RNA sequence: ACCCACUCGGCACCUUACGAGAAAUCAAAGUCUUUGGGUUCUGGGGGGAGUAUGGUCGCAAGGCUGAAACUUAAAGGAAUUGACGGAAGGGCACCACCAGGAGUGGAGCCUGCGGCUUAAUUUGACUCAACACGGGGAAACUCACCAGGUCCAGACACAAUAAGGAUUGACAGAUUGAGAGCUCUUUCUUGAUUUUGUGGGUGGUGGUGCAUGGCCGUUCUUAGUUGGUGGAGUGAUUUGUCUGCUUAAUUGCGAUAACGAACGAGACCUUAACCUACUAAAUAGUGGUGCUAGCAUUUGCUGGUUAUCCACUUCUUAGAGGGACUAUCGGUUUCAAGCCGAUGGAAGUUUGAGGCAAUAACAGGUCUGUGAUGCCCUUAGACGUUCUGGGCCGCACGCGCGCUACACUGACGGAGCCAGCGAGUCUAACCUUGGCCGAGAGGUCUUGGUAAUCUUGUGAAACUCCGUCGUGCUGGGGAUAGAGCAUUGUAAUUAUUGCUCUUCAACGAGGAAUUCCUAGUAAGCGCAAGUCAUCAGCUUGCGUUGAUUACGUCCCUGCCCUUUGUACACACC
C-alpha cells in the first residue's frame, strides 16, 4: 500500500511537472585593464 | 608476516643549524658600510646573494648549485 | 527494501510497460547476503527479441554495511514499437472473417 | 455329491457414505453443542520414572500396588511440499559403452603443479568443475618475493615554533652501486609554501571470496517454471503438469475432471550454402577494339599495356527480394504425432555451425582487473612509492597438457606449385614490394599503403613429379655440447631470438591404465590474429589433403525420471 502511495506521489510529481508554474569586468581582460604601471622596482648588478 | 629485524643504527635527517647571521656585514665607524661576503655576478643572481667561503671556494647559493666562482 | 523496489515496480507499470523486473543483491542488516526478486507482468528472456525489447541496467548503491547491487529490467510494449517489429516473432494472428449471404440466383447487373 | 433361490448364525473381503474424524481412515471409529439406552475400566503437557518408599506375592529372577523434590516450552499425532538413501522400476549421452579411428600412458625436449632447495625461489586454484588456467610467452618494467638506497605525493582543523627566520635547496669533498646534498664537513641560499604534536585523513597486488557488489564456472550435451476458470481437500496443497507412444525438447499425439494459456524449448538473430531474376561497380572482374611481344603461319595460339576507348555483370563485392515447408510418392505405426525408404531439389541429421537462453542451487572461483566495497591490519626504520641488483627459470625425484620421433605410404636433393580467416604508420616510425651487397641470418638505398587501391595471387604446408640412399640406430632421430657471425633492447652472463660448422644421446610402437571422436567430421598439414621491443613448442580462428567404423544398446560410467522410506527442513557436510 506504501509502495502503491509511494508510486502515486511520483505521479504526481510527474503530473505537475507537465506543467508546474550581470556581475560584470571580465577577469580575464580586469589583468589588462588593471594593466596600468607603477607595480614592481629593478635596479641591481653591482660590482 | 615477519614483522621488524634490522641492524640498529637509525638515520636522522637534518636541521638547517641555527644562525641567526647576516651579522657579517662590515661596518668601520659611524657610518660606512664596507660589506663583507662577496657577491655573485650571474643575472639571475642580483648581488642581493653573496658567495660562501670554503676552502679553494666561493659558491653561490641562489644558484641552488650552479657556477663554481674560484679565487 | 520491499516498499522502495515494490514502488519502482509499480511507477514503472503506471508508465505502460509491458513488464518490469528488479532485483537486490548483497547485505541489508544481516551478516549473510540474500538477494530477491521483484517482477510484475510480461517479460521474454531469450532470442533477438530480447535485444530490442527489454532494457536492463545493473547500479552498485555503497551503503555502511556493505554494497548492495540494483538490477532492473523494463519490458516495453512492442505494439507502440514505432521502429522495428511491432510484436514478438511469437505473435500470429488470423484476420476474421465475416459472414456471408450465399444463393441468390444469379442474374447480372449493367453499368 | 453337485446347481439354483431363501433363511438363521459364522470368519472375511468389495463399493459407497447419508454420517464421522485432526487427518490416516471408520458399517463403526455412525445415529454428539439438535450434546442422556445400561454398565465396567483408564488418561489429564513433557521429563524426572514405572524411579524412591511402605505393603504384599515369589526359591530366585522378579510380579502387583506405587509417589515426590527438581527440571522444562515444548514433547507428541496425522497429513503436505521439499531434500536425501549403501530400496524398486524406467530412461538419456562417444565429457558412457558397442563397431572402430587417431592417440596419450614408454623415450628426448617444451610447458604447468607438487616436492625439495633457497636471501627470495611472490601468489590464487587441487575429482569431472586445480595442473598451455589467472588471457600467467616474467631479462629492466611487469612484480606482489629477497639484499639494499631515496621520497611524501602525511588532505583539512587546532595548537606550538617563528620574521632577530617557520622552512627549502646545493657546488667540492667524504660517503655510496650510483654525477642521491641519503648523511657529514664547510656556508651560502630560501621566505611562511613548510616543520613539530595531537585529531583526522590517505595510499596499499596487506587479510578476509566464510562479510559483499559485479562478473564467471557448475548442476545443464538439461527440460523445467507459473497463473486464469473449473474438479478434490478444514488446511498446507493437489488435479491441469498423465500409463502409453512420439521428440533433440512439459517436442507433440493420445488417454483424460479438466478446459484453455504464459515464461523457458521452438520461434528469433548471426555465419556458411542456392540465384545467367533485381539494383551496380578504375578500390572487383569478363568479352571486344585499339596499342603491343613471341611462335607458327591459312584464319591461329600465348602474353604485355591502373584509363586508348566501347559494352557487359557469369565469376567478386552487398543491398532488396526469392527459396524449404522434412515437398511428392510410397512403406510402417493406436494408420495419431511421427518414423523409414525412393524421386526431385542449392540445401531434407533442429538444413550444417553458432548467439541468446526461465525458476533454483554452490559458503564453486575472483578483494591480484576496477578510483567497486564493509570490517581488520599497516601508514615515515611504511605492508605507500620509487631507484640499483637478484628472484619467479633455482634440481636426487612424483604428476599433468604438449612438441618431435623410432623411418622405405620414408629422409634427403632438385623440380611442379594451390588456400582461407586476419592485421598494418600522427603528431609517427606500423604492414613492406622493388634494386643492390651478403653462404646465411641480415645489411643498405628507395618505394606503395590510414587500405577491396599497397604488402598480398599473402606462389603457406602437407601434397604432386624426377632423382640420391637400401635396411644397417642407416643419410631415421636431433637431445646434449664446442667454436664463430648477426638481430631486438638502456642492458642478453643463468646462454631472448636468428644463422653457420661441429658434436650424433634416448627412442626398434611403448606395462597396468586412460583421452577424443560420426562427414568435408576424425586424423594429417600449414597460416593469420591475441600476447609482442625481442621471444610460441600456447590459445583463438582459418583454409588445404581427406579416411575407417556405428547409425545400436543399457554391460560399464555419469546424470535425469517416477515409485518408495524418513525421526532430515541449517535439509546426509
Ligand atoms: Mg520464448
Ligand atoms: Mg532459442
Ligand atoms: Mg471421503
Ligand atoms: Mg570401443
Ligand atoms: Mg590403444
Ligand atoms: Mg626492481
Ligand atoms: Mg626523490
Ligand atoms: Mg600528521
Ligand atoms: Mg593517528
Ligand atoms: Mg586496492
Ligand atoms: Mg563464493
Ligand atoms: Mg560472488
Ligand atoms: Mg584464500
Ligand atoms: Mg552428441
Ligand atoms: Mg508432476
Ligand atoms: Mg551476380
Ligand atoms: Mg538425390
Ligand atoms: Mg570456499
Ligand atoms: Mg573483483
Ligand atoms: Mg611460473
Ligand atoms: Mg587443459
Ligand atoms: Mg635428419
Ligand atoms: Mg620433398
Ligand atoms: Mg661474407
Ligand atoms: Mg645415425
Ligand atoms: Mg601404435
Ligand atoms: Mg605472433
Ligand atoms: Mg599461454
Ligand atoms: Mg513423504
Ligand atoms: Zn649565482
Amino acid at each position: 500500500k506504501e509502495a502503491q502511495a509511494d508510486a502515486a506521489a511520483e505521479i504526481a510529481e510527474l503530473a505537475a511537472e507537465a506543467e508546474d508554474a550581470l556581475q560584470d569586468y571580465l577577469n580575464q581582460q580586469a589583468n589588462n585593464q588593471f594593466n596600468k604601471v607603477p607595480e614592481a622596482k629593478k635596479v641591481e648588478l653591482d660590482a | 608476516k615477519k614483522v621488524y629485524t634490522t641492524p640498529k643504527k637509525i638515520k636522522h635527517k637534518h636541521k638547517k643549524v641555527k644562525l641567526a647571521v647576516l651579522s657579517y656585514y662590515k661596518v668601520d665607524a659611524e657610518g660606512k658600510v664596507t660589506k663583507l661576503r662577496r657577491e655573485c655576478s650571474n643575472p639571475t643572481c642580483g648581488a642581493g646573494v653573496f658567495l660562501a667561503n670554503h676552502k679553494d671556494r666561493l659558491y653561490c647559493g641562489k644558484c641552488h648549485s650552479v657556477y663554481k666562482v674560484n679565487a | 527494501i520491499r516498499r522502495a523496489a515494490y514502488g519502482v515496480v509499480r511507477y514503472v507499470m503506471e508508465s505502460g510497460a509491458k513488464g518490469c523486473e528488479v532485483v537486490v543483491s548483497g547485505k541489508l542488516r544481516a551478516a549473510r547476503a540474500k538477494a530477491m526478486k521483484f517482477a510484475d507482468g510480461f517479460l521474454i528472456h531469450s532470442g533477438q527479441p530480447v535485444n530490442d525489447f527489454i532494457d536492463t541496467a545493473t547500479r552498485h548503491v555503497l551503503m555502511r554495511q556493505g554494497v548492495l547491487g540494483i538490477k532492473v529490467k523494463i519490458m516495453r510494449d512492442p505494439a507502440k514499437s514505432r521502429t522495428g517489429p511491432k510484436a514478438l516473432p511469437d505473435a500470429v494472428t488470423i484476420i476474421e472473417p465475416k459472414e456471408e449471404e450465399p444463393i441468390l440466383a444469379p442474374s447480372v447487373k449493367d453499368y
